[PDB]
Parts: C-alpha cells; structure tokens; sequence
C-alpha cells in the first residue's frame, strides 16, 4: 500500500510550507542581526 | 514504511537550508551597499585599524582608489605606505614588512568567515 | 613558462634550480636532449623532477623548461590495436624513426594526426552538452568510437562540422563559448575520471578458464589479484585473459617485465579471432609495453597511462579488462624513487604510501553509470611477484586489503606442471555469491549446487590427503579412497587445462558444468556401488574414467553429444553391473 | 577571528607535509586553508611551529601547489567539528563536509574533535548486557554496553557483514534485568577509513535495508580519497558520538570499519616527519594516537547515554602479533577474533571463541542480569573446546583409530561445536536460545566432566539433546 | 624565579628561549595558561620542556616560568582513600571542579586544606629530633598516621601545639632555628627517601594466590613482575593482590592503561572489607590513575609519585604494596620522548637509560629500618606488556636482571580459560630458600618438603610431556601416565584458581598446605596401589578425586574438617580394595 506514502510526502510539503511561512516573519530580523553582528 | 519520515525530514532539512541561504543571499546584499553610506569611510577606517594592529609592523596598505582617500590620514598617522588596487572593491589589505604575511579585512571575508558561527543565532530567530 | 638549469643529477632524479612558480607533478622537459620529467617535491628556488627517461650522460646546468600541465594522455580514436610505451608514445613510430633501439627524446604523438576518420554527428546546433555527453560516433575497427564531451567542458553548441573525413586535430564542434572540441582530449593520469554513479557488479567476467570462472569467479566490475612465484603462470594466465575473455576492449600493461611476452602479443594476437566481434584480436587490445629494462621510473606511469585508457574506453558505454602484468616491479619503482628523495622507508624499504597508490589505482575500476547515461565497466587483474613466493611482503598484504578477488599460485603445482597451478585452498573470492542470481538464469538452475559439491570433495579431499600421506592409502576406507580417487579425478581433468592446446585454451560456463555434473553424477554411482559390495579397484578400471578424463577436450560444438553419451555410459556401467 | 591573516612564502612541499615561513601566530594543531593559484582551496593542520617555519600536513593531495601562488591562511586555532542533532541522517567525507547534496549543518556546538580524557571518576562501571543475536558473542565473548570490543579479521574474512548483523540485531533485555525503560534502538555512528566502493556499497545497502540510515550518521572516507583525512575521520566519528551520547541521552554504536588503513595514514605521517619508529616503521606513539580514539568510549555517571565502540581491523597475514592488532588489543577491552580455517569450512560467523576475549563479560552476566549459570556454562565451554582442539592435535600424529572413549567424545563435541553454536548462519538467536544450545551441547560429555558447573546448575539444565532444540 | 618565551612546539615538547640558569628536571609552567612541564635538555639559551599537560593551541611566544625545584609531591595525611593524576592531583576535586571531562591548567593542591586532623603530639619542647622522627600522631581511618620530620631537617623542638584540631598547613612544631613543620612536607619523587639500613627479607608477601604463594613465593620486602601478553590478565592478578594481600597500605598505579580499571577499583573497592583492619578496603588503598588517553609525559611522573608514597607510607612503619599496572606504558613514553628529543635509541628504539630507569625504580624496594628506628617494607610488582608476547623485548629482558620473582604468564593458559595461566615452566622465585623457616613456623614443619615434592612431580610430567606429544598418552606405561594424570590434577584443582568465585578468590596458606598434602597423599597411594597391580582407569574414576577438586571451593573457616575428613577417605579408598 501506497496510501501511507502519500500522506507522508503530503505532510512533507505541508511542513516545508509551514517552515518556509515562519521563517518568513523573521527574515528582517535575522538580517539586521546577521549585518550587526558582521559590521565592527 | 521509513522512507516516508526520511522525505519528510529531507524536506525540512532542505527548507531550512534555502531559507539560510537566502538569507545570507540577503544579508550580501546589503552589506555590498554599505559604500554609499554616508559612514562608509568610518567603518572602512575602524576594519584597517583592526587589520593594521593584527599586523604590527605592516609595510603597506592596499585598498580600493576610491576607499583610497578615506585612510590617508591614518596611513600617515601610522606610517606605513598606502597603496591603490582596484582588485580588493570593499576591503583593506596590508602587505607586511617582509612582504610574505598578508591581513586582508574584507566585509565579504568577515561575513562568509562568521556565518558558521552565526548560524545557530539565526535558526534560533528564524523558528527557534 | 617556468624555465631553470639542472643543479643535481643523481641516477633518475634531477634537481633543478630556477624553477620558482613550478606546480607539483608538471610535466618537465629535462636537458637539451627535452626528457620527460615530473616534479615531486618543491624547495625554495629548487625542484625534484622525476625523470621517466634515461639519465645517463647530463651535465649540470642544461635547461628545464616546465611545461605547466600534469602528466596527460590523449584519448581518442587511434589507440586501438596499438602498442605505447610508458608514457603513451607508440613504439611503431619509434622504431620507424629510430630503428632496433629505444633512443631518449623521441618526441611522437601519441594518436596519428594524418590518419582520416569518418565522422559523423548526433548533436545539433544550440543543443546542451555536458562533460560526457556524446557528440558523435567514428568507425575504428567495427568498433563505434564515441567521441566524448571533456568530463570538465560544459556550454552551448554552436557550430558542427557535416560529415565526412577529418583529423582527430579539426575542431568537430564549437561551442558558443569559443571552445573548439577536438576528436580527442587530454586527461590526467592522475586524476580518476568521474562517473555519474557506481552500480553493484552482478554480470561474471567469463575469463575463460574453468577454476577462475567456477570456484573463484569475478564480476565484471571486481577486482583480483593473482600473486605467485616466478613460473607460476601469471602471465600465461593473463594472456589467456585477454584472449578469451568477454571484455569488449582488453588493456595490457606490461610494467618492468620481459620484452619478449609483447613480441609475443604483437605477433599471436593478429592472427587470432575476437571471441565476440569475430574480427582480428588485436583490434580489440591496447598494448602499454615499459619493459624491465626500460627507464625504472616509467613504470608507475605506464600503470597510470594504462588505466585511464581504461576508464576512457568505460566512459564510451565498454566493459573493460585491464590487467596489470606485474605492481611489484612498480612498487620498486616507487622504491627506488623514494631512495632517491631519501625518503623514510617503510617495511621492506617501500615507501609508506604505497598501500594508498594501489588502493587509488585499484579503486578506479567497477561498474558505473557514464556521465553520458550508458552503462560501462573496468575489470583490473592485478599480478603481483613477491619475493621468493612470500605473500607476506608489503605489496601482496596491501593488495590484499582492495581487492575482491585472490587468485593465489602455488610454486608446487607448477613444478609438477598442474596448471593453471591456483592454490584453491588458499584462493577466494568475495563476488561468488553475487552472481548465482546470474548463474541460475544463464547456465543451469542447479548451477551453483554442484558448484558447493565440488568445492565440498575438494575439500574432503584435502583433508584426507593427508591422512593419506602420513599412514597410507592403504590403511583408509573404501569410501575415502573412492573421495581421494575423485578428487584426484578433478584435479585433473576439470581444475587442469592446458593453455596452448587448441581446444583446452577456453571453456565456457557450459562445458564446465557439463564437466562438474558428469563428475557429480560417476561419484554418486560410484558410491552406490561401493555401498552395494562392488569394490573400488574394479571401479577405477571403467572406461568410463577415461572418456571423463578427455572430455575437457572435446569442442564446444561437438561437447553436447559428447555430454549426453558420456552420461548415458555413466549410467550403463553400473546398471550392466547391477 | 573575524580577519583573514594570510601566508604566502612556501619553502618546501613534499608528500604529506608543506612548510610555511614567518607563521608566529598559526597556533599548533590550528587548522589553515591553502589555496593554490587556480584558487583551490584545500585543507591543513599545523603539526610544528618555529620561530622559522611552521610545518603543516596536508589533507587533500598535492598536485598543483607552487612556491610563488600557494598561500596558507587560519581557520581555527583548535581543531573543531559543528555537530547538531540534525545530524543523525546525514552522509559526511573523511573531514566532516556533507556528501549527500544536503546544505551544511547548523551547528549547536563546535566541540574540538581531538576531545578530552573522560575523568575515571566520572565514569561508571559498564554492566548493560547487549545481545548481538550470535551465540559464539552472547554467551562466551559477552558485549556489554560502553565497551571496546574490536573484531579482528583477515582479507576475505566476512568482518564486515558480522558488523553489519549486529549492528542490526543489537538489543538489550530489560525484562532478564528487571528494568522497564524498553530504551529506543541505537543510533549508529559509522566511521570508514580507506573503505572500498565494495563494502560501502554493501553497508549502504544493509543500512537501508534495516531502516537505520534515519538515526545513522556517516562518515565516508574512500580508498581514492585522500588518505591524510582518515587523522581526522575518527576523530569526527567519535566526537559526533560523545556528543550524542552525553548531552541527549542518545545510546551510540560506534563502527571504525578499518583501523589499518587508519594505522597505515599514521605511519605514512610519522615516517614524512622522521620519527622514531616502533615495530614494522610504525611511529612509537601509534599506541597513544590509537588510545586517544579507542578511550573515548564508555558510560558516564549520571548520564543516560552511552558509547559502544566496534572498531574492525585486518591483521595482515593473519598476524595476531602484527603492532596494530597488538596495541589495539592493549587498549581495548578484549577481542573479537575471526578464524580463516573455520571461515573455509563455510562456517559463518567465523568467530573461533579460544583467541577471543571480552574484559567486560563478568560485569553483565549472572544472576539477575542474565542468567545465573551464564558464566559457567561459558568456562566449561571453553574447556571443552580446548580440549577438543588438543584431541584434534594429538590424532593429527597418533592417528583416530587409537583415541580412548573420552577423547572421541571431546572430538565429536568440538565437531558439533562447531556445526552448530559457532555456525548460526544470519539467524537472530536470542540468549536463552543460545544458553539452550551449550547445554545441548554440554550434554554430549558425562555430568562427571563438567567440573566447572555447579551441581545445581547441572540438575537443572542437563540432559536435553540436539535434536530437541529445533524440529 | 626564570623567565622566558616559548621558541617551538611540537607534540608534548616545547621549547624554550631565554632561559638561562634554568636546572635540570625542574618544573616550568608552560604558556599563559601555565601548564606543568618539566626541563630535559639544556642548550646554550635554550631549554627543552617537556609538558605533563596537552599543547595544543599553544602558540610562539608564550611566557615560559621555572619554578626551580624538581617534579615533589606532598606528603601527609589525606593520600588514603582518594585517587590522583601523575601529578598527584585529586581526581575528585577535578571532577567537581570542571566536569565529566579532565581539562587541562587545573591547579588543585593534593591534601585537602580544609579538613582537620586530630593532632596527638608525643614529642615536647626542648627535645632534640632528627629527620625521620615521629612528631605527634593523626588518626585517618583507623591507621595511626604518624607527622614525620623532613628528613633533612635537624634541630631541637622550640614549641608544640596542644591536642586538638588542625589542618596540613598548620605549623604544629616549631624549633629552635625557626623552622616550622606542618603536618605535611613536599619530597622530590626522582630522589628515593634515606633509610638507617636494609633489611633481609625474611616475611613472605602473601598475595592470596596458591600459585603465587606456593611455588613462586614474593618476600615482603622482595620484587615481583608478571609479564604476559594481552588477555593473560595481569591486571586480574594485579587487582587480587590489592584486594587480597597482607599489605598494610596498598598503593596501585595505573600507568597507561585503561580507564575502566580504574573505574572498577573506585567503585568495587568501597564496597569491599579489609582483610585485616576490617574496615572498607578502600581506606587503604592510594590510586594514581594516569589512563591511556591521559598525557604520555605523565605516565613516568605517575610511577615516580607512586613509589614515592609508597616509600613515604613505609617511613611510618607500614609493609606497602606498589603494584604498577604496567612498565611497559612508562617504557614507550621514554620513547617517544626521545623520538621528539631526537637522540639516538638504544635497540627497539627506546632510550639507553631506560635500563637505568628500570633498576632505579625496582631497587627502591625493600625491607629496610626507618629513619625513626621502626621497621617498614615496600613490596613492587610491576607488570609488564611486551609487544605481541615476545618476551625477548628489552623491557622484560632488563626486568629478569633485578627482580627476585617473575610470573611469567601464558597466552595458551589463558586461551583455554584456566587461570592464573601462570606459565610454570618459565616462572621462578629466588626467596624460597630465605622463607623456609617462616614457613616451618606458622604453617608446617613440612611445608617445604611438601613443595619441593610438588615442583618435583611438575617436572616429571613436564619431562614427560615430549613422550605424550611423540607417542600419545596411552603409548606410556601406568606408573607414567599416573605421573601425567596427577600432574593434570594438581593443574586443576590447585594451581587454578577463580578469582571472581566468592571463596575461590582468596586461599590461605592453610588451605593450600591441604591441598598439597591430600593430592601428595593420593599420588603415594596411587603410586602404592599400581605396584599392587591396581590398573590407572579405575584409580582415575574414584570418589575421593571429586572431593580433591572441590577442595578449592570450600570456606576457610570450614576448611579443616574437610582436610581431615578426605584423608580419611583417601586412605580409605586404596586400603579398603585391597
Ligand atoms: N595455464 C597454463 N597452461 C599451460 N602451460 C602453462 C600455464 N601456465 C603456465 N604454463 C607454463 O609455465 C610457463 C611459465 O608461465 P608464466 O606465466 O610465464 O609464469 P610467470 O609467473 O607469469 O612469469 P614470471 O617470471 O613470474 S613474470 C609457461 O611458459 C608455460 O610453459
Ligand atoms: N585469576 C583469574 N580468574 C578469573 N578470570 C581471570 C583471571 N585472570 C584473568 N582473568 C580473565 O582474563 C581476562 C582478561 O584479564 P585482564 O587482566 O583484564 O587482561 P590483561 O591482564 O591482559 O590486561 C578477563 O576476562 C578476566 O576475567
Ligand atoms: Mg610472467
Ligand atoms: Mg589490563
């Protein structure tokens, strides 16, 4: 049975959704910090 | 029955690497800006300071001819030469006496040299 | 270019000075003379060069010019049916050009720039090409010689040439990015060539003699060694190898031994027939020839030379055998070029790296996926001379650790002339269990059953033998002299075979299981009838015992009737007996 | 630290060393970047630092390296690995770079992969039984958890797909302890040093099988790779462990799948520096490099975690008095030892228990752990089959027909031994199996011989045949 | 106070400039981070250090400080019952102090300065004391440590602190000079401490094994080694011996071994009883644990610390056992700090004076009058692993030389599982002949008589051993074949021995003068019974060989009854036939 397969390739694009939607609300953030902490 | 898991974290490993890259895509960007800013000679000023006192006794300094000007005055504040290569576009670099140990303080070399360490500090803000 | 002047000459090394800018292992032109040369250690304003040719008669202070490129070799169509020396220069041209003699600084190309190829294209223009990827095809020899993309070169097509006859030097294709692509490129020998991915070896390299290919098989993607003293039958066996073998290119590099075995080669092979394309044997075979006597520092790049025409000839969709007729004499090599450095010896005075320059050299062989999408395979059979028959030396211990396979000769068997003299006690092979899947499809479902039997008498056998020895076979029971008498019967007339007969030379994996069965099948009756108070004596004086004995040269078209009578009469002389 | 101090100014490269000029401020053991004038760049420890010069071994090979374009700059004053959690389903070279197409990993820590020497005080004593499934390591060569039990094998011995089945048959018994944590299976660290496309492929193929690539993290360092990065691999390996290990709990099988090819990287080193060798050019203090990677394995107090190291190596011509087999059975705590005669006999796994040994074995076994004959059983074992191996001996001269009663009684027991507890084929035997089997076997002599069992272990267990044990 | 700076590092060798006045064998603090180190080879300015601490990330130029005195440990009250690095520190406070994991530049003094002792004096003011004299005493967990005076230092008591509780560094007297003494003074390990004389040993070392005690008897003040291959076990017996021996203080050092036998001892030996005080055996047990993984520098450094507590705990008046858990370890690490020094070795590549270093250590040992006019012992049994078992290594040949007992151990004993696996044949003991008459006094008049009777039946089957690998064992007559059978009895029931059975695992001298006397009693009766034409099979199936061979496992305190009771029925079982 495949059925099993699709559900987790479904809940795979589902978290890379998921993660790809939180990182989204802290990509400002990351790179103030990024070019503070690389700035002298 | 495992391979499914195994997509699952492939997918989020390779998630979590593009949002990073793209992040430092981001960050390399607005780093490379930082010539038109008006501060632009005080930070090209502070990173020759930390090259030129990393390397006591440096023989010359090399730099862009347009970052040229901006560190005339501390090149012969410190007496070492100052010299002119288009090649290094937003870094310093200094020769040294002997001419074989070389500092180079490019904004490029500090951030593809800290981004392992800040790494963890992003993910951390990003999700964690 | 990085030019100096020779400041040290000290047998096949040469140190020169002025040579600040010289990149490790370059290609330098030592002397006025132009030797070869390649730089192994750099120092200061100095550098060590390794001199592939004949030293004698330098003078300090002659110019070294470095011409900035590795050891390379040109790969393309023309090195078919030819013979090169160490560092691929076709000893046709040199003797054409020098006479009986093998003069230093001979300068010929290594593919026939005049000789006219037929080309013809499959790309087109504004089409992708990728390192790899075909971009035409070119008749050799029936062969289809696929002119390959350089595995580094990667761009846009913009202009092909038609049709027609060309040089291997006119520019076939160009791309949009001004690269002009020749017939041929250069590789490193260095350098392994890449492969899109490497694949488990499931298909037996069918070598054609009945003990390596039934007790001590190799796929066709392995790897085997085959040590022994001198007279053991390395060389017969890899001659018999190339001959028979079902390998589509066959690559013989004869590294620091006699010149007399390539004459041999040169002149047998014309004359013989491809087991598979039917035409001349030679048009199949690649001689890299770096005789005992020649320059000692041109074994190692014979060896290099040798298996990277290999890998070419795999990248073009071939399976290839590559035999290595003797690694000792290139480990004296390394030996005697590590002396000259002064270098801290290991064991035995080899270099300590040498164990890593036989595993990179026999980890370039096995089946892989080409970067063109075809499929493709070296098999590299290693000889190895350890000194006075001991296979505890440094060079059979480190091959041991590599390779799949271990083909081990016996000095006894060969003084009493049983060959091909493998020691099938201490012989094995990791890739026998990898290929019943091919077997039980190919040549007999039951295949590898009577495989295990007969390594079970032999075994049996062997271990009798000795009680034998000590007592005598007179003090042993009916039913281990019959074990004795068909071990014996094996050894000589299935695990035996002569290489020079015309019919022995080669067998296939048919006559060999008809031979084992027909075996199998006497010692079952034999048995029975032991059981039922017949007596072993009487046994032995079949004839029977006889037609087993010459069935193994009998012809492979003549060899299926000969099999069933055979079997017939195995039944009927002990039924008649009843 | 943020700066990139560079290095021109090559003076010497040969082989696996490069020495660099005016470098006061390259720390020893610091690694550097050499990049050559292609613009390459590859890798470099620093092994000696002068005032002069600084000599620096190099990973990757030589080829291309020039004394007018190479520069050498600093990565790290220490050697230090990024390790994560993330880890545990990814594939490494020898020197830690990913190889499976995956980004890098975002590292929690950068722990120095040279590590520190575990305090014996914080250490605690090993006594988890494991069972492997294989009745010849169960019983008599028990494997207990945080132990350094290497196998030593030959050329064509099967060390590999020993190591292979009991990495996948590896389990503990609670239930036989009295304990109820009913702990997930072990993740598996594997470590190859100069391993073949072959036995790669084999372990690849076997891992997948088994489901145990998701919790395994590998470390791949080929034979065409180069061979100074196998200095680091084990390192890594063992540092990825530790860290598992003791900081989540993780319960870590470590497998070095080939120290010599290690031993062989260390000796080409030594011998580039002119060391003073020991036995074989082997450089003196192979047996300290080998300890600083072998000690790093055990059970620490008040840590749930724990490392168990199955390190295989290749005694060259089957020489147990080889140094490399010699130093490693003086570091580690006893050895698996395959056996080339019994392997011709097509007995798998050919493990031939007299040279064998495990240090270990009495803290695991006995009452309340295993079972409360384990331990004799096991001695009157091996008395047995010593026993066997000299009647064996002396009808080697005296010949077979002129043995008394008892000595044909020891040979068919050793016969038997041989067949059926050493040769178990890739069957899973639990211990109670395993225990069944020796006493079957034990049965074959009289109750009288078995002077190393107890007498109530005898009434206990005695009697049953070989033919009852399976239809 | 020298300073300098740090010119090259390599390994565990450092080099240093600017240091002149610096003394040899003095202790420098290396870098900033001030690791201990210590000076082996003065040049011109320059002086060589090597460092007891890991080097890496150190750089050049780092600050190099002498303290200018030698490698010294201090010495006093708290050395029971805790563990130590070569350096003597604590291992305790280390752990607590940065974790699981031993960091390196832990500074940790070796006695504890917060704890208090109960100071008892018994000298008073105005008393002259000379350098070894008992100052006061200081209880420490049930032994009565005694305050020794330096000895080195002479005057007349000034003042003395009343009874009561003080810590180490309190000055508890002072004299007329000035000076003060503490509880605790500082030695330098590489000196041996001064003793009035040497006394003959005449007190045997009973290590609770029969073997050990019996045939290859140790002296009190005698020394031991037990060389052997890996798996032997060596360090099995060595862990016997410190739990089972007569010694007052057992000191055990773990030079360069496994850190798990260390773990094993701290947590086992808590758990168990003293032999004689009764208290927890830990209480008089001193560990200095230098593991494998530890600094290599540190493993001579560890040695010298342990026979220096061991000399200091027999100034006290205490028989010390020193068991160093291997030699070996010590020997490699002088190697590969001459590898680094670049000198040339002696054969096998260790240094010339390692021979020196070996008698150095072995002649501190002895039976000797304290500097206090009490008497005291230290006993050194030192282990020794030469490489793949070959005994001819210079290690073990410069041990034979200077101890008085070797127990050589066999691979093929310990293969079988049979243990001591004492090699008979190639050990031997020079302090039978001194031992005797206290053997005569407390454990029989007969005892040595019994013995000799015992090495002499060993011999004659070992004698006889040649005709039963020539002929077989039933080849040989009944009277010779009843010679090998006692032999193989006396091999398993007295010889063996479990040490991890719960009464097996210690055996008095009693027990063992039994044993001997029922298996002499057996051997004469059976001797008796074949003359009477009484055949060697049914002598082998009597009872009475089932209560010989569990003999061994009945308890001490039951012991006697069953001695008697199985003479009883030894003589019984041959006189009752008939
Ligand atoms: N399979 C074979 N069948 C028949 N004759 C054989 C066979 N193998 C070896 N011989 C005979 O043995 C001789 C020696 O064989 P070679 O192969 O030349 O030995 P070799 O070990 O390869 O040579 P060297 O000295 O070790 S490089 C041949 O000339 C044959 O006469
Ligand atoms: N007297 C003994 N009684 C029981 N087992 C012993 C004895 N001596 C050694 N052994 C066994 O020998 C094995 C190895 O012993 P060990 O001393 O640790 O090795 P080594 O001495 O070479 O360091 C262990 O399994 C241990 O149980
Ligand atoms: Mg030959
Ligand atoms: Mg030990």
């Amino acid at each position: 049975t495949e059925a099993l397969l699709a559900r987790y390739r479904e809940r795979a694009e589902a978290e890379a959704k998921a993660v790809r939607e939180k990182a989204m609300a802290r990509l400002d953030e990351a790179v103030a910090l990024v070019l503070k902490e690389v700035l002298p | 029955e495992s391979a499914g898991e195994l997509l699952v974290a492939t997918a989020r490993t390779q998630a979590r690497g593009e949002v990073l890259e793209e992040v430092r895509r981001r960050v390399r960007e607005a780093l490379e800006a930082l010539p038109q800013k008006p501060e632009w000679p005080e930070v090209v000023r502070k990173l020759a300071l930390e090259a030129l006192e990393a390397l006591p006794g440096a023989k010359a300094l090399v730099a862009n001819p347009e970052d040229l000007p901006h560190l005339e005055a501390l090149a012969r504040e410190r007496g070492v030469e100052l010299q002119a290569e288009p090649a290094l576009r937003l870094g310093v670099r200094a020769v040294g006496a002997e001419g074989k140990t070389q500092v180079e303080n490019s904004l490029l070399a500090r951030l593809d040299r800290a981004w392992d360490a800040l790494s963890s500090k992003v993910a951390q803000a990003l999700w964690g | 270019m990085i030019q100096g002047v020779i400041q040290k000459i000290a047998g096949p090394a040469v140190i020169a000075k002025g040579m600040l800018g010289a990149r490790m292992y370059d290609i330098c032109k030592v002397g006025e003379e132009g030797l070869v040369g390649e730089i192994i250690r750099l120092d200061g304003d100095t550098a060590f060069v390794q001199v592939y040719e004949d030293t004698s008669g330098l003078k300090v202070g002659e110019p070294v010019v470095s011409t900035g490129l590795p050891l390379a070799v040109e790969l393309g169509p023309g090195m078919l049916n030819g013979i090169y020396d160490g560092i691929q220069r076709p000893l046709e041209r040199i003797r054409e050009k020098t006479g009986i003699y093998i003069t230093r600084g001979v300068v010929v190309h290594a593919l026939d720039r005049e000789k006219k190829w037929a080309w013809t294209p499959m790309v087109k223009p504004g089409d992708e090409v990728r390192g790899g990827m075909v971009l035409g095809t070119v008749p050799e020899f029936g062969f289809t010689h696929k002119i390959l993309v350089p595995p580094d070169v990667r761009g846009r097509v913009k202009e092909v040439k038609p049709a027609g006859e060309y040089t291997v030097e006119e520019p076939v294709v160009v791309l949009e990015d001004g690269t002009e692509l020749k017939m041929y490129h250069t590789w490193p020998v260095r350098r392994a060539r890449p492969v899109q991915r490497k694949l488990d070896p499931n298909t037996p390299f069918l070598t054609g003699m009945r003990i390596l290919d039934v007790l001590f098989p190799v796929a066709m993607g392995g790897t085997a060694a085959i040590p022994g003293p001198f007279g053991a039958g390395k060389s017969v066996t890899q001659q018999s190898l190339a001959k028979w073998s079902n390998a589509d290119v066959v690559v013989y590099v004869g590294c620091g031994e006699r010149g007399n075995e390539m004459t041999d080669v040169l002149v047998e092979f014309p004359e013989l027939t491809d087991p598979k394309t039917g035409g001349p044997l030679m048009h199949r075979t690649v001689l890299i020839a770096n005789t005992s006597n020649m320059p000692v520092a041109a074994r190692e790049a014979s060896i290099y030379v040798g298996v990277t025409i290999a890998e070419y000839f795999r990248d073009q969709g071939f399976s290839v055998a590559l035999m290595a007729d003797s690694t000792s004499r290139w480990a004296e090599a390394l030996r005697e070029i590590s002396s000259r450095l002064e270098e801290m010896p290991a064991e035995e005075g080899y270099p300590p790296y040498l164990a890593a320059r036989l595993a990179a050299f026999y980890e370039r062989a096995g089946k892989v996926i080409t970067l063109g999408g075809e499929e493709g395979a070296v098999t590299i059979v290693g000889a190895v001379s350890p000194p006075g028959g001991d296979m505890s030396e440094p060079v059979t211990q480190s091959t041991l650790r590599i390779v799949g396979a271990f083909w081990r000769l016996d000095a006894s068997l060969a003084f009493r002339r049983h060959f091909p003299a493998i020691n099938w006690n201490g012989s094995y092979s990791l890739f026998t269990s990898a290929l019943d899947p091919w077997y039980r499809e190919n040549v007999a479902e039951d295949y590898p059953e009577l495989r295990d039997a007969i390594s079970e008498l032999l075994q049996r056998e062997a271990g009798l033998q000795e009680i034998v020895q000590l007592v005598g076979p007179d003090a042993l029971q009916d039913a281990e002299r019959l074990v004795i008498e068909v071990g014996r019967i094996i050894r000589e007339d299935f695990l035996q075979q002569n290489a020079y007969h015309e019919v022995d030379a080669y067998c296939s994996m048919k006559k060999a299981y008809g031979i084992m069965k027909m075996i199998l099948a006497f010692y079952k009756e034999a048995e029975a009838a032991i059981k039922r108070g017949v007596s072993i004596d009487e046994i032995l004086q079949l004839p029977v015992l006889e037609r087993i004995g010459r069935a193994r040269y009998v012809s492979e078209e003549e060899f299926p009737a000969y099999f069933e009578e055979a079997m017939k009469e195995i039944q009927g002389a002990f039924k008649a007996l009843a | 630290d943020l700066l990139k101090k560079e290095y021109t100014g090559i003076t010497y490269i040969s082989g696996p060393l490069l020495f660099v000029e005016n470098a006061k401020d390259l720390a020893y053991g610091a690694i550097v970047d050499i990049k050559d004038g292609t613009g390459r760049v590859r890798g470099g420890q620093v092994i000696e630092v002068s005032e002069e010069y600084a000599v620096i071994q190099v990973f990757e090979e030589t080829t291309g390296l020039d004394l007018a374009t190479t520069s050498v700059s600093l990565v790290e004053d220490v050697a230090r690995l990024g390790v994560s959690k993330e880890m545990l389903g990814r594939r490494f070279n020898g020197i830690g770079k990913p190889i499976d197409g995956l980004p890098p990993i975002t590292p929690e820590k950068r722990l120095p992969i040279t590590g520190l020497p575990l305090n014996p005080v914080a250490r605690r004593k090993p006594e988890q039984f494991i069972q492997t499934g294989i009745s010849t390591i169960d019983v008599m060569n028990t494997l207990v958890r945080g132990q350094k039990l290497p196998i030593f094998s030959g050329s064509g011995l099967p060390a590999n797909e020993i190591a292979a089945q009991i990495a996948r048959q590896a389990t503990v018994r609670p239930d036989l302890s009295g304990e109820g944590e009913k702990e997930e299976p072990f993740a598996v660290v594997f470590a190859a040093m100069g391993i073949t496309q072959r036995e790669l492929s084999y372990f690849i193929q076997e891992f997948e099988r088994t489901g145990a690539l998701s919790r395994s993290v590998l470390f791949l360092n080929k034979a065409d790779d180069p061979t100074i990065e196998r200095i680091l691999t084990p390192r890594m390996a063992l540092t990825v462990a530790e860290y598992l290990a003791f900081e989540h709990d993780y319960h870590v099988l470590v497998i070095l799948t080939d120290m010599t090819n290690y031993c062989e990287a260390l000796r080409e080193i030594g011998a580039a520096r002119e060391e003073i060798p020991g036995r074989r050019g082997y450089p003196g203090y192979m047996y300290t490099d080998l300890a600083t990677i072998y000690e790093r394995a055990g059970v620490v107090e008040g840590k749930k975690g724990s490392v168990t190291q199955i390190p295989i190596l290749s005694m060259p011509d089957d020489d147990r008095t080889h140094p490399i087999p010699d130093l490693t059975g003086y570091i580690t705590e006893g050895q698996i030892q395959l056996s080339r005669e019994l392997h011709r006999k097509g007995i798998y796994p050919p493990i031939d228990p007299l040279p064998s040994l495990s240090r270990l074995m009495n803290n695991g076994v006995g009452k309340g752990k295993t079972r409360e004959d384990h331990k004799q059983v096991s001695d009157q074992l091996y008395s047995a089959y010593a026993n066997g191996v000299d009647i064996r001996k002396l009808v080697a001269i005296i010949g077979e027909d002129a043995l008394t009663e008892n000595d044909r009684r020891y040979l068919q027991f050793a016969d038997a031994f041989e067949r059926f507890f050493i040769n178990q084929g890739q069957q899973n035997r639990s211990i109670e199996e395993s225990l069944q089997i020796a006493w079957a076997l034990l049965s074959m002599l009289p109750q009288g011989e078995l002077k190393r069992i107890s007498k109530d272990h005898i009434g206990k267990y005695y009697g049953q045949k070989l033919e009852e044990i399976w239809g």
